[PDB]
Order: structure tokens, then C-alpha cells, then sequence
């Protein structure tokens, strides 16, 4: 779950129990995760571990 | 290294004092394989 | 800070919260435009400068 | 008396003045260094590097041993070497491997 | 030198430690493209 | 004594004419920094252009 | 920033008494992403002026040293307590006392009538050395005020301020593992 | 003079 | 005995768990042993209507006789570093005090128990096992010691 | 007056300094004449401070070893096994260890 | 001794034996690669003890060892004093000197 | 008027080699092959 | 007994090509890159550092969190991890892969 | 005393809405408060 | 296999994963990526590794 | 070096043992 508004994960400090990761439902962190790996690499070579 | 270095101005075929100087701090028990470096 | 009390089957949850001092200074230059700032001196969310 | 003082490294710094030998010498400790991963780490070691300086219109040597090497006979053993080294600057030497044995059976004899 | 920099971890080439060049530091890539 | 205070920068780039910049990251050269005190009772060392 | 950097601020070590290394002042921070230049310009002065204020009070008030925190400290800066002088009324002579008894007489309770002489004492209860060793707290928060630092890690990592990390020997400088 | 001693 | 008594319970078999933050100043060490439910009372309560059990009280009287059933024990700060790192230890992750299979060595004396406990053992106790093993004296060996009851 | 005026450890003597040299003169002389029959000197704590600094090396080196022969040869009369033991680099052992297993 | 091997004819036996040679029993050995050769008797008269003085060889005992190695104990002491304490003992002046009890 | 965040955001401004620390620049440019916190910091290329 | 000399003898440790030859024959190797290309015919150490890289005080690489908790609906899967960077040791989250 | 600017700024710990608004600010809200009153509208300090 | 200890789809194990990804790419410390397409040769790792 | 190892804070040599 990345742009849930629900299910929402956390990464937070030990100090003031406040969450560091924020989403809005306007991002899609699927779709630049996708676009960046296709401009970072040649993904025309697969990849077993991330699939 | 070390924290204390002690530096010799000698007022000076095939060189010799640096062999003289690493034979002579081999010549330590405390300290073996001399380094000599130019 | 550490608490002990009675226990009670159901999970519970504890809502200690400790009492910064909040405040928020408004300030309006000119034709529509509000600028503020915000301060809670114990637990903020600051910048740098 | 006393001709250079130019300290070539910066890192090192003078703790006496040049002693002179009846060359002189000048032991230099060094200054602060960066953060060590743990404290056993400075001493550690028993190699020592001679390191040789350029000559300055005379002939300057770094020597650096290890902490636990006793400061007056590490002074002493560089001193009694400075001194050999100021004598002598041989056959000698040279016998120790450009002078052969059966090819000096010629020339002593024909 | 090696003194006021980091040069002793960079990896040597010789004597002359392979640094990078000081405009290195730093990364953009973004498009919608 | 206190260390004198240093000037803030603020630079143009493009058409932005009042970008708030830092002043910028220069390796250390002892010809041109030197290491002074922030505070003369406590060390805090720091480089200043001399 | 470089020019108006947040200040550092002291954490403090009860047990051995010794700053506990030192942390930006992320506690104490406005927040300006919704001010405009007008406010933001009032706040870097309102920073500036408050870096000005701590790097004065230090130079007042902190001690002058070559370390930023020695754990152990001279016994003459470490101020020590002053306790005033104890009088001992010596209640009764023993040499009398004892020839009385000698003589056949019991004497119960308790400055004597048989004694005139009176004897007292005085004397101050000072430790055999004065107590060299680490910082109280209240002689600790007027040396180790907020450092602010001007130009953070520029200059030679010699140079670097140490004693930052909490996890780190002053003499022999080396960071201590587990 | 003084005492030092406990478990450990 | 300078120490925080913390008693924890333990069903009937396998193996268990540890605590909090902390700030771990001027800790001295660890001492570990089984006590049984029945024979320890409550603490708190000026009242235990649950003891029934007369005799030794272990917790309170020193009369430990469960501390042999202990197989290993691995301790972690941080949940990410292992305490007896560094490759101290023979077993270098976690503290073995009694090995079965035996397939290799690390036993001592002629016992059950293993050698890197062992030498653990004595330096906590007599500070011994760095210039050889020996008797330590008498002085040194009391009641509570371990060489005093040790016996395989 | 426990974390103020004092750091702790040396409010609770834990690890300040030693009694005879904090309590007063004055005292420690009288318990130095009243130990006979009265002893003072119970009452009072030492800090018994552990050396923190070169002492013990922290840089991942083993207590115990585990050296097995080079070669063996065996006679049906007696049992030959050679070792080679590498003492480190920089520490040192006495042979009162060493014990064959 | 006998039981604290076990009863039973057979049985399995893992044991620890010193040096006791004075020259090396106490030695504190310095850094460097060293070969430690040492030979077990496998003789049952001389290995084992019986309350009757019967010969063990016509009874039949044949001890049967497995595997030798040897248990290195180090201090772990920071690398300076272990690399002082080196040099100080490699002095000609500082050699160790034993004695036979 | 939204300089100061955009600045403070590395949206426009300073280079990586120039907002942060020499010190750091100094480290990132030495451990660049096996490290490299290179792509850890931003940078504005405003047109 | 040190083997840096021969290593330097032998340009395993001593010194770039750029720096043991010859001004002169690296002038002439530079101007005739481009049609006779001498340069392979040397070699140049290529050194790693020796110290202040490398832990050796027992660290590890890979490091592994079981979940402090877990929750499974019939809808989403929620675990909580409490993952602790050391006291010393630092790491990106280009790691970290949920197994 | 390192955080007097701050709190005065704020009026975290400073001075009185009366005698840090501008008096003509003042004159108003004391002229115009049986019906507007803008008195809420600002804070002050009371330390300890 | 009582832990996962297994990389991508395999038999292979997560520590000689990260050992040959070390050696063959200098990649195992800032997340599993694809090498760059020059440091792939016919004699690497990931060009014949088939899970 | 700094004076050997610290002692822990608050005939040392030889050995004279013979006859059988």
C-alpha cells in the first residue's frame, strides 16, 4: 500500500512518534518507480530479485 | 607511524647513508623491517 | 517517564501528552497575501535559515 | 651553527631545538590527527620508515619509529650513525657482490 | 595534502589518490517523460 | 572575543533576482584558510578566508 | 545555513558529570514554509540575533580551555561548597571528673558545677582534597551553553569540532564500540 | 579508611 | 548484592525474552538462574495466599539448585549487536553454557558443560582463566563461588 | 545537591575519590587512633575505579583458539601431533594456557 | 579419577593435559609462528592406574585417540602496552629465566 | 515571493557542491567508487 | 624484509606510468596516441586505501528484523518493524528489501 | 536570556498586547469593543 | 531452508548473493540493481545466472 | 605508551621456589 489513504506504512523516529512519510493520493510512486527504472537502466534485461 | 618523528641535517656511486641510518634503527630490538623510502 | 496501572484485558492504549507551548504569530503585508509562522517551543517542527 | 629551520612537513611540529652532534637533530612530535576507530591504533606496529629529503644547498632525513622505542636510544643509535655517515662521506662495500671471486683470479696473478 | 582532505580513502592510482571532481556531489533526473 | 559576525549572501540566477545561497562549500588550503576560534574561552575551530 | 547556523546544544551526564555530547537545537525552531520573505527576513534576524546572544554569554561565562570537555576538571575551577565553622562545647573535664570519682562520689546526668575551667573548640570540616573531578550541573549550564557553529565541518578534519558525538574519548581520540 | 566490598 | 531483581516466567519449556531502552551507566554484569514458581512468594503483597509451600525459598535464602538446566544464552543491544562480539567467545555470536551433540570439541574439565563458559566462569569468579587454570585459594572459594559446587 | 552542586558518582562516592582523602583530617586521624576498638572506617565507601583506557584492546581479537595438527603420525606406542601456533601480531600469551585437548 | 570417566569397560574420554616441562610451562611467548610438536604416549601401563598393580597390557586396554589439538588462551590487551610490553621482553637485558621446582 | 522555499527545497539555488559542507563534498568525492552518497543531494538546474 | 621495494621495482605498489617514465617518452606517447598508442605497454598500480575503510571490529552485512508485530485482516497485511541502525554503522534504504 | 527573541517574538514570553500593538491599534480596540471587540485577537505572555 | 535465507527465485543464499553482486559489480550495499550494461560481461555473474 | 597499563584505581618480581 503506497497512495492509500488507508493503509498508510510509517517511518518514524523514537522521538516524537510522528510519521516521515506523508502521501496525498495525488502521487503514483508505482508509475515513477516504473519510469525511473526504465530511464535508469535498460530494462530490456530481466531481473529476477525485483522480478 | 608515530607521534614523534626525529629528523638528521647531515651537511653531506652508491648511496650510504640511508643504509647506515636503516641499520642502525634495526639495530633496535624493539623495531624490525625498516622501511627506507626517497 | 514510566507508568504502572491496573490491568485490563481489552488492549489499551496510553495517552500521555505533554504540554508544549503552541502558538502561531499571523501576519498580512498587503492585498490578499497571509503569511504565518508556527512555534512549539518543547516539540516543534522547525527550519533551518 | 643551526642552518635550516624550514620544517617541510606541516603536520609534524618541533618539541626541541636542533641539537647539534660533536650534523644536528631535531625530534618533532605530531600534532593532532583526525578520530581513530580505537586507541590501540596509534602504537601499533613495529615498521619504521626513513624517509629521504631533497637536499638543500646539506641533506635531510625523516626517521620515524615506533612509540615504544626508547626516545635517548633511539637519539643515540641516530647520532652514532649521523657520525659513521659524516666519516665515510670502499673496497669494502664493493666486495659484497660487483668484485666476484673466481673472476678475481686473473688480474692478481696476470 | 593527505592531511586536509580525504585523500588516504579514496582508492590510489600510483601516488596520486583518484578523487572526483568537486561539481560531482549532487543528482537530477525528473521528467513526466 | 566573540567571532565577528559574517555576511549573508544572497545571489541571482535566472530571472529570480533575491534567491536566499549559502556561502559556498571551498576545500580547505592553508594559503587561503586559516583556523580560527568561534569562541576564544572554548576551541570550536573553524575556516575563515583570512 | 553557514552564516546563521541553528546552535548545538549540551546534553548533560549526571552520573560522571560531563557533557554527554552535543546536538542541533532541533526542539526550539520556528516554522516558516508559510511566511513570506517579510516574516522569513524577521526570523533569520530573530536566529542571528539569538546566535549573537550565545556566542556573548559563552564568551562571558565559560571558562576559558584548550578542550571543550575535559571529564575530569582541576580542583580549583570545580566550585566548591562552603560550610561554616562548628563549635564543640566540651560539656565536662575528664582530669577532675576522674579525681572526683577517686575520691567517692557518683556523678550522674548531664555546664558542671565542680569544673570552673570551660574549654570549646572551632574548627573547619574541610575534605583532606578538594574534590577534583567532574561538573554539577549548575556549574555545567553556565560553561557548556549552546555552541553555535559558524562554518559547520570546514577546515581540516583536525579542526573538526569533536567532543560533538557522544561516543567519542577525549584523550587517545578514538570512538568507543560496544 | 574505607569498605569496597560487594558481589562482583 | 547490589542488582534489580527481575523475575520473569517461564512455561514449561523452550525459551524467553528481555527489556526496554535503557541508559546501561555503571552496569556491572548479568546473574541468571531458574528458580521454581511454587517455591518463590509474592513480593508486593503483605499477604500470599497462593504460597503453600514451606521449606527453602530459593530467592530468598540462597539455595540455588536449578542453575544447571541452563543450555545457552545470547545477548543483543540495540536488536542489531550481539554483547560477546567481536569474536570474544569460541561461539562467538552467543553464550553456549551446556553443548550435547559434541560432534567437535569445546568441552571442559571432563563435564558437559563448554569451555567458553568455563573461562567466562572463572574470570567472573577468580580472574584465572587468561594465565592458566588452577585451584583458586581458599578465601577466594566460598559457598556461593562455583568451583566450590561444581562437580561434573 | 545530588546532580547539581555534584555529579552523582561523586556525591555517592562511586567513583570520585578515596575516604582518606574526602573525609576530614580531623576524622580520618580519629579513626585512625579509634580502629582498635571502635573502627570507624567501616562506615565509609572507596570507588574502586576500573582503568578505562589501554588496558583492553576492543578490536576483535579471540580469547580461545583452536589450533588442529599440521600432520600426525602414530605408532602403536605413541601418538606424535605438530602443531604451528601464530601468536597474532601484537599480542602475547604465556604457555600456563595451552593446554592439549 | 576412575568415575569421573565413567564406569564401564568402554567409555569416552575428553581430557585436557598441561605443560609441565619448567622451561615452557610459564613461558610468555611473543608474537611470531612457532612449532609445537609434542608426542603422547599411547602406552596403557603408563597412561592408566588400577588399585591392583595387574598388568593392563595381557588384560587388554589398547586406548584409542581420535584427535589432539591445543586451547590458546590470549588477554585481550589493547595493541599499545601488548606491542610495549613486546618490545620491553625482545630487550637482551629483559630475558625471561625459568627454573625445575 | 516563494525564493526562500524553493532555495531551502534545492529547487533553485545552490549545487550540492556548494550548499553543503566542504567537509562533506571533501568524503563524497573520495568514496565515490564504493559509497557514494553522490545522489543523496539535489540540485537545481534552473533554466 | 619489507617487500614494498620490489613491489615498486615491479609497479604492483610504487608508482603511476604517468610518473616512473620519462617525461620525454611520455611526451612522445601522448603525441602518438593517436596512431601508434604505446601506452598499454606499461604498468600502473592501482592501489586500495589500507586504513579508516574497513570496520575490523566485527560488524556485519546482512542483518535481519522479525516483526515486533503483525496484524493480518482479510484485506492488507500490516507488520511493524523496529530496525535499529547501530550505534556506528550506516546504512541507505537502496537496501532493505521487505522478504 | 538565548531565548528572549524567540518567545518575544511570539509573545511566548514578552510584552503586553497593550504596549507592544501600535496605540493607535489600542485607542481602536478600546473605542470600537461593545460591538467589534479585536481584542481576542492577540496574546500575552503572563510568566512565572 | 529453516529461515528465508534465499535471493530472488533460487536455491542460491542471500550472503553469497551479496558476495558475488560485491565482487563481479561492486553493488551489494545500495540496494540490487541491474550492472551497468559495459561491467556485464560473457564471464560475469548476472549474465548467466538463470533462477 | 604512557606508563604502562593503568592499575585498577581505588617481591613483585621473581620467583624463589625450589627444593624437593
Amino acid at each position: 500500500y503506497y497512495n492509500s489513504g488507508g493503509n498508510l506504512g510509517v517511518l518514524a523516529g523514537q522521538s516524537s512518534q510522528l510519521n516521515a512519510v506523508v502521501d496525498l493520493q495525488d502521487r503514483n510512486t508505482e508509475l515513477s518507480y516504473q519510469m525511473l527504472l526504465a530511464n535508469t537502466t535498460d530494462r530490456s534485461r530481466y531481473f529476477s530479485m525485483w522480478n | 607511524r608515530g607521534n614523534l618523528t626525529y629528523r638528521l641535517r647531515i651537511p653531506v656511486f652508491l648511496p650510504l647513508l640511508a643504509p647506515i641510518i636503516a641499520a642502525a634503527i634495526g639495530a633496535i630490538p624493539g623495531i624490525a623491517s625498516v622501511a627506507i623510502q626517497a | 517517564m514510566t507508568f504502572e496501572m491496573d490491568p485490563i484485558n481489552e488492549p489499551t492504549l496510553l495517552y500521555v501528552l505533554f504540554e508544549v507551548f503552541d502558538v502561531a504569530r499571523v501576519h498580512q503585508p498587503h492585498r490578499g497575501v497571509i503569511e504565518v509562522v508556527y512555534l512549539r517551543t518543547p516539540f516543534s517542527a522547525g527550519n533551518a535559515t | 651553527v643551526v642552518l635550516d629551520e624550514s620544517n617541510p612537513t606541516p603536520s609534524y611540529k618541533p618539541v626541541t631545538e636542533q641539537k647539534v652532534i660533536l650534523p644536528t637533530i631535531q625530534v618533532l612530535a605530531s600534532k593532532k590527527r583526525r578520530m581513530a576507530e580505537n586507541e590501540d591504533d596509534r602504537g601499533a606496529g613495529s615498521v619504521a620508515e626513513v624517509q629521504m629529503r631533497e637536499v638543500k644547498p646539506i641533506q635531510t632525513v625523516d626517521v620515524s619509529v615506533p612509540d615504544h622505542s626508547t626516545p635517548m636510544e633511539v637519539v643515540q643509535s641516530l647520532s652514532r650513525a649521523a657520525q659513521v655517515a659524516q666519516r665515510l662521506t670502499v673496497e669494502a662495500m664493493d666486495l659484497s657482490a660487483p668484485v666476484d671471486a673466481k673472476p678475481l683470479d686473473l688480474k692478481p696473478v696476470d | 595534502m593527505d592531511e586536509y582532505n580525504y585523500a588516504a580513502l579514496a582508492p590510489r592510482q600510483g601516488s596520486r589518490p583518484m578523487l572526483s571532481q568537486w561539481s560531482g556531489i549532487g543528482t537530477h533526473e525528473m521528467h513526466g517523460g | 572575543e566573540v567571532m565577528a559576525p559574517q555576511p549573508t549572501l544572497v545571489a541571482e540566477q535566472g530571472a529570480m533576482k533575491a534567491v536566499p545561497v549559502i556561502k559556498p562549500a571551498q576545500p580547505f588550503t592553508p594559503a587561503v584558510h586559516e583556523t580560527q576560534r568561534i569562541v576564544t574561552n572554548l576551541p570550536i575551530t573553524t575556516a575563515v578566508t583570512r | 545555513s553557514k552564516e546563521i547556523p541553528t546552535p548545538y546544544v549540551w546534553t548533560f551526564q549526571p552520573q560522571m558529570g560531563a557533557a554527554a555530547g552535543a546536538s542541533q537545537d532541533y526542539s526550539t525552531r520556528m516554522n516558516w514554509f508559510s511566511a513570506g520573505p517579510d516574516m522569513i527576513h524577521d526570523v533569520n534576524n530573530i536566529r542571528d540575533a539569538q546566535n549573537r546572544i550565545l556566542m556573548t554569554q559563552s564568551a562571558i561565562t565559560a571558562t576559558p580551555r584548550n578542550l571543550i570537555d575535559p571529564r575530569q576538571w582541576a580542583a580549583h575551577l570545580i566550585k566548591q561548597p562552603v560550610v561554616g565553622t562548628t563549635h564543640v562545647e566540651m560539656p565536662r573535664n575528664e582530669v577532675l571528673e576522674q579525681h572526683l570519682t577517686s575520691h567517692g562520689a557518683q556523678i550522674a546526668g548531664g555546664r558542671s558545677s565542680f569544673n570552673p575551667l570551660q574549654t570549646d573548640f572551632a574548627f573547619h570540616a574541610l575534605p583532606s582534597r578538594p574534590r577534583h573531578g567532574g561538573i554539577g550541573s549548575r556549574q555545567f549550564v553556565e560553561e557548556f551553553v549552546p555552541a553555535v557553529y559558524l562554518n559547520p565541518y570546514s577546515g581540516p578534519p583536525d579542526s573538526y569540532p569533536d567532543q560533538f558525538i557522544r561516543h567519542y574519548n577525549v584523550y587517545s581520540n578514538s570512538v568507543s564500540g560496544y | 579508611l574505607g569498605c569496597n566490598k560487594m558481589y562482583g | 548484592l547490589s542488582a534489580a531483581n527481575m523475575l520473569y516466567p517461564i512455561p514449561p519449556n523452550a525459551t524467553q525474552l528481555p527489556i526496554p531502552s535503557r541508559n546501561w551507566a555503571a552496569f556491572r554484569g548479568w546473574s541468571l538462574t531458574r528458580l521454581k514458581q511454587r517455591e518463590t512468594p509474592a513480593l508486593g503483597s503483605p499477604f500470599d495466599p497462593y504460597f503453600t509451600y514451606s521449606g527453602t525459598i530459593p530467592y530468598l535464602d540462597g539455595t540455588f539448585y536449578l542453575s544447571h538446566t541452563f543450555r545457552k544464552v545470547a545477548i543483543q543491544f540495540d536488536s542489531s549487536v550481539t554483547w560477546p562480539g567481536n569474536d570474544r567467545l569460541l561461539t562467538p555470536n552467543e553464550f553456549e553454557i551446556k553443548i550435547s551433540v559434541d560432534g567437535e570439541g569445546y568441552n571442559v574439565a571432563q563435564s558437559n558443560m563448554t569451555k567458553d563458559w568455563f573461562l567466562v566462569q572463572m574470570l567472573a569468579n577468580y580472574n584465572i582463566g587468561y594465565q592458566g587454570y588452577h585451584l583458586p585459594p581458599d578465601y577466594k572459594d566460598r559457598t556461593f563461588s562455583f568451583l566450590h559446587n561444581f562437580i561434573p | 545537591a545530588t546532580p547539581s552542586m555534584l555529579p552523582q558518582w561523586s556525591y555517592m562516592h562511586i567513583a570520585g575519590q578515596d575516604a582518606s582523602e574526602y573525609l576530614s583530617p580531623g576524622l580520618v586521624q580519629f579513626a585512625q587512633a579509634t580502629e582498635s576498638y571502635f573502627n570507624i572506617g567501616n562506615k565509609f565507601r572507596n570507588p574502586t575505579v576500573a582503568p578505562t583506557h589501554d588496558v583492553t584492546t576492543e578490536r576483535s581479537q579471540r580469547l580461545q583458539l583452536r589450533f588442529v595438527p599440521v600432520d600426525r603420525e602414530d605408532t602403536q606406542y605413541s601418538y606424535k601431533t605438530r602443531f604451528q601456533l601464530a601468536v597474532g601480531d601484537n599480542r602475547v600469551l604465556d604457555m600456563a594456557s595451552t593446554y592439549f585437548d | 579419577r576412575s568415575q569421573l570417566l565413567g564406569n564401564g569397560r568402554f567409555c569416552d574420554f575428553h581430557i585436557q593435559v598441561p605443560q609441565k616441562f619448567f622451561a615452557i610451562r610459564n613461558l610468555l611467548l611473543l608474537p611470531g609462528t612457532y612449532t609445537y610438536e609434542w608426542s603422547f604416549r599411547k602406552d596403557v601401563n603408563m597412561i592408566l592406574q588400577s588399585t591392583l598393580g595387574n598388568d593392563l597390557r595381557v588384560d587388554g586396554a589398547t586406548v584409542n585417540i581420535t584427535s589432539v589439538n591445543l586451547y590458546a588462551s590470549f588477554f585481550p590487551m589493547s595493541h599499545n602496552t601488548a606491542s610495549t610490553l613486546e618490545a620491553m621482553l625482545r630487550n637482551d637485558t629483559n630475558d625471561q629465566s625459568f627454573n625445575d621446582y
